């Protein structure tokens, strides 16, 4: 793998809060979108050079947002660009066929109904339903085609700093600042699972030791961006705390579909707290297996993902216990978001210092892709 | 300017040619010279005029090509640390280079501030004892950071406590790899997952 | 007998003490031992200044003098530190109290082009209008002309040279050779045949290989030791011969046997001459008198001055290109004397007059044999390259506090 840190500020040296690749791309060159405090959403063209170093070409600037833009997400088909910010309105952009722009984008829908800043957005697999988390203690589901609000979850007691949508279309997961993880049934439209506390083994002298799983306001990141696994089997939630002895350690919790009220395991991250989790959309063939009960889940394939903390990025896969990659100390301030490219050749990392970086992988470095992507057992 | 069957001289990318003339062109000069060549009048004494004016000199050859030397600096130097308090370099003069073919000891590249009154340019072999022992010399043989624009901005934000980042990347290390370094394997084992049953 | 042993011992002691005293008198000293002795030495006008480097690269034209081997015309490279890099606070030796240390900084001397040459290279000189064209004087009657771009960088596997031009005007070998700095292609040569030959190679066809003499001058009655064009006049040129005579010739004069001017310059053989670059009227001639005579072209009956600090014959005299009052002279006394004109006839303290005349500025005694030939660097002031008989080439520069002060 290679690391290319960009020495030129994309958003006038203002913090960059979000990143997302155009998932609809099927070739070798990719489209990337960045949101910043400069009230702009910038779309760039990313491709590898002859040597293998990533190169960024500026394509367009979208300045319709009035305040800082906190989240940018592409629809699964890559056709609709969702952008949310401090103005409590989510803009849906599309390519329409403004001097600085090589290509032009225009707003199709202005999703309204939030009262404060929008921090995270998650699309559904079909692309017709959207979910967003905001400062106003509510997570709102949206009819993308209708362009209207369909459901509001106000069970939160603080800011909602992350939302993920089940690829099997059964659950929607929200991570809030009240140290509480909530899982809502997509059909019942109510709270299905509530996960805040964790029993700490056996307490000393027979005590019932229970501690809060997630971090308090000391979190330096606005975001607690958890994510589902592309197959749906696992749910990865950052900003977690584990009390090994008398000290607390930052970690990312891993939950299974079988039971969502207790994690299978936790990936420990000594140092800073983990804030983002993003999965590679490519299913990989299993490595030559040294037979052990190490795998997080036992399926014929495996999935590579990345966990971004305040100052580091850890690169895990499904079957190994330890991460196969680690990068750190490439940015002078807290990281904000991570996004994989469609082919898995790129991992874009954004940080609040104003500069972004890329982690590039050469041909088949992450693994051997499956001949056919497995069919999903969607619930609906 | 091809002379005969020879191609003209090719000036390379970073070449400089010493000037062919050392005086501005005077048109009548040659004609006057011819007159002064025939007259043979002992009126003019050149050595007399030499002491009555300044000697005609010229400097080292410099580059004068159009758009020749144009550069950009993307770095600002920030110096931190007391250092050893070494004296001012300016008062030590030019660094002399003394290298000899027959010397096993490498070339000398350094200043020389020893002072004598007997080692003159008029007499190279003039000895100066009691200051230089005349025996064979070759018997046998804090921080100055160069910040970039991003690091300069971060330094202005933080101050002298700021230090440049040292990126730490660990390559792809798998459980199946056999020749992979064990140090990277243990550093990644520091992040090994912990399971709850 | 004892002569050789005593001379060797004295010369070795003198060289040892000179090397010991070198840091006080020089700012640059580069001693290099060549494969074979060089009878000629000339700085090329090229200086390559690689961007992002602390040094420049100069080039030298040299010859070889092999008793029974294959002779080569050599073009060599010398690395010299840039002026901006000569002030460097790298290390501070707390013991010697200097910003010194031997370190790893060293001047690089390497051979770039070797071309075959039949016989010894008596003198090699490049054409100013085209430094690719180099004329060489052989121990034969013919003068050779090479273009080092038209020859392989390494010598031929065997056999003699393939000269680009062969000029046949003389009957014997010679040592005086000079191009015309105002007329491209005009070459003057002097030989033991008591004559001077002028060639014009500016009209040679592409396939031409032999050029006959355009003009022959027969004024001298002895071995014509040296000839040199005037630096500003396309017609006048001077010559010095073994008949103690210096002759000023005009190419417009039809009498090819009587010079336009004749002067009894010296009391013995006159071996070299050179025109001052800054004065059209002044020139200098080195003789066997152990003297250098200064001549004004407006008054040829009177010798302007005599430099008399040499201890033996003088074979080369060249002016400094960066200072009109600075002159240099080398000879068989293993010394290179540097003279200042602006100090002629100055009052001198009793012990300073012990060293020599006031006009004497510097003495280079780092050579243990006869200085075959030296040359001033046209790009770096006060840098002189001198090659001697014991295959020793020295590129040096005297200390700054000697000339600037």
């Amino acid at each position: 793998m290679k690391v290319i840190t960009c020495e030129i500020a994309w958003h006038n040296k203002e913090p960059v809060y979000s990143l997302d690749f155009q998932h609809g791309t099927a070739g070798r060159i990719h489209r990337l979108a960045s949101a910043g405090v400069d009230t702009n959403v910038r779309i760039w063209k990313v491709e590898k050079g002859p040597d293998g170093k990533a190169i960024v070409e500026f394509l367009s600037n979208l300045a319709r947002h009035t305040k800082a833009v906190n989240v940018v997400r592409f629809s699964p088909t890559g056709e609709i660009l969702a952008s949310g910010g401090d103005d409590a309105v989510i803009l849906l952009w599309k390519v329409n066929d403004a001097q600085l722009n090589k290509e032009n984008w225009t707003v199709v829908k202005t999703l309204r109904g939030h009262l404060e800043d929008v921090y995270d957005i998650c699309w559904a697999t079909d692309g017709n339903l959207m979910a967003s988390a905001s400062v106003d203690n509510t997570a709102i589901i949206w009819d993308v085609s209708k362009g209207q609000k369909i459901s509001i979850f106000n069970e939160h007691k603080s800011y909602v700093q992350g939302v993920t949508w089940d690829p099997l279309g059964q659950y929607v997961a929200t991570l809030s600042c009240d140290r509480v993880l909530r899982v809502y049934s997509i059909q019942k439209k109510r709270v299905a699972f509530n996960v805040s506390k964790m029993l700490s083994g056996i307490g000393a002298e027979g005590e019932a030791r229970s501690y809060r799983m997630f971090h308090d306001d000391s979190m330096k990141s606005f975001f607690r961006r958890l994510s589902f696994t592309p197959d749906g089997s696992l749910l990865l939630t950052p900003a977690g705390c584990v009390e090994s002895g008398e000290n607390v350690m930052n970690t990312t919790y891993v939950f299974s579909r079988k039971n969502l009220k207790r994690p299978i395991a936790h990936l420990p991250c000594p140092g800073k707290a983990t804030l983002a989790v993003r999965c590679c959309p490519v299913y990989f063939e299993l490595r030559p297996v040294v037979e052990t009960g190490v795998e997080l889940m036992s399926l014929p394939y495996r999935l590579v993902f990345a966990v971004a903390s305040e100052d580091s990025v850890l690169l895990y896969d499904t079957q190994q216990s330890f991460p196969f990659g680690y990068v750190s100390n490439i940015h002078y301030h807290t990281l904000s978001d991570i996004s994989w490219s469609s082919d898995g050749a790129f991992l874009a990392i954004s940080s609040t210092d104003g500069y972004c970086s890329f982690v590039t992988f050469e041909k088949d470095e992450l693994g051997i892709p499956l001949k056919e992507k497995p069919v999903l057992n969607m619930r609906t | 300017g091809s002379c005969g069957k020879f191609a003209p001289f090719e000036i390379k990318e970073h070449m400089v040619l010493a000037p062919r003339r050392r005086t501005a062109f005077h048109p009548d000069l040659c004609s006057q010279l011819d007159q002064l060549l025939q007259q043979q009048s002992g009126e003019f004494s050149f050595l007399k005029d030499l002491k009555g004016r300044q000697p005609l000199r010229s400097g080292p050859t410099h580059v004068s090509t159009r758009n020749a030397d144009i550069f950009n600096s993307d770095v600002v130097i920030v110096e931190r640390g007391k250092g050893d308090g070494v004296p001012e370099r300016r008062k030590f003069g030019r660094m002399k280079l003394l290298q000899f073919c027959e010397n096993h000891r490498p070339a000398y590249w350094g200043t020389w501030n020893k002072k004598t009154a007997l080692i003159r340019a008029r007499d190279p072999w003039a000895q100066d004892t009691k200051l230089l022992d005349y025996e064979v010399d070759s018997d046998e043989e804090k921080v100055r950071q160069k910040l970039k624009a991003k690091e300069w901005d971060e330094f202005l934000a933080k101050g002298k406590r700021f230090r440049v980042l040292q990126p730490v990347k660990i390559g792809c290390v798998w459980a199946a790899d056999r020749d992979c370094a064990g140090d990277d394997l243990k550093v990644l084992q520091q992040f090994a997952a912990c399971f709850l049953e | 007998a004892f002569d050789d042993a005593v001379e060797e011992r004295v010369i070795n002691e003198e060289y040892k003490i000179w090397k010991k005293n070198t840091p006080f008198l020089y700012d640059l000293v580069m001693t290099h031992a060549l494969e074979w002795p060089s009878l000629t030495a000339q700085w090329l006008p090229d200086v390559t200044r690689p961007e992002g480097k602390d040094f420049s690269i100069h080039r030298l034209v040299l010859g070889t003098h092999t008793s029974d081997e294959q002779n080569h015309l050599v073009i060599a490279s010398v690395q010299l530190p840039n002026d901006d890099a000569q002030f460097d606070a790298s290390h501070y030796d707390s013991e010697k109290g200097e910003f010194g240390g031997f370190g790893s900084v060293s001047g690089k001397i390497e051979i770039e082009i070797k071309i075959n040459h039949e016989g010894e290279v008596n003198r090699a000189r490049y054409m100013p209008q085209n430094p690719c064209i180099i004329a060489t004087k052989t121990p034969s009657s013919d003068v050779l002309v090479f273009d080092y771009t038209k020859h392989p960088s390494k010598p031929d596997p065997s056999g003699e040279c393939n000269p680009d031009l062969r000029l046949r005007g003389h009957q014997k070998e010679g040592y005086g050779l000079s191009w015309n700095p105002n007329l491209s292609g005009h070459l003057l040569s002097a030989s033991d045949d008591h004559t001077i030959c002028l060639w014009d190679i500016s009209a040679v066809p592409k396939e031409g290989k032999v050029v006959d003499a355009k003009t022959i001058f027969t004024g001298h009655t002895a071995v014509v030791e040296d000839v040199s064009w005037h630096l500003l006049h396309e017609s006048l040129f001077g010559s010095v011969a073994d008949d103690q005579k210096l002759m000023i010739w005009d190419t417009r004069s039809n009498n090819t046997s009587k010079p336009s001017h004749s002067v009894d310059a010296h009391t013995a053989e006159v071996n070299c001459l050179s025109f001052n670059p800054y004065s059209e009227f002044i020139l200098a001639t080195g003789s066997a008198d152990k003297t250098v005579a200064l001549w004004d072209l407006r008054n040829l009956k009177l010798k302007l001055h005599s430099f008399e600090s040499h201890k033996d014959e003088i074979f080369q005299v060249q002016w400094s290109p960066h200072n009109e009052t600075i002159l240099a002279s080398s000879g068989t006394d293993r010394r290179l004397n540097v003279w200042d004109l602006s100090k002629i006839g100055e009052e001198q303290s009793p012990e300073d007059a012990e060293d020599g005349p006031p006009e004497l500025l510097f003495i280079h005694g780092g050579h243990t044999a006869k200085i075959s030939d030296f040359s001033w660097n046209p790009n770096e002031p006060w840098v002189i390259c001198s090659v001697s008989e014991d295959n020793i080439m020295q590129v040096w520069q005297m200390a700054e506090n000697i000339y600037n002060d």
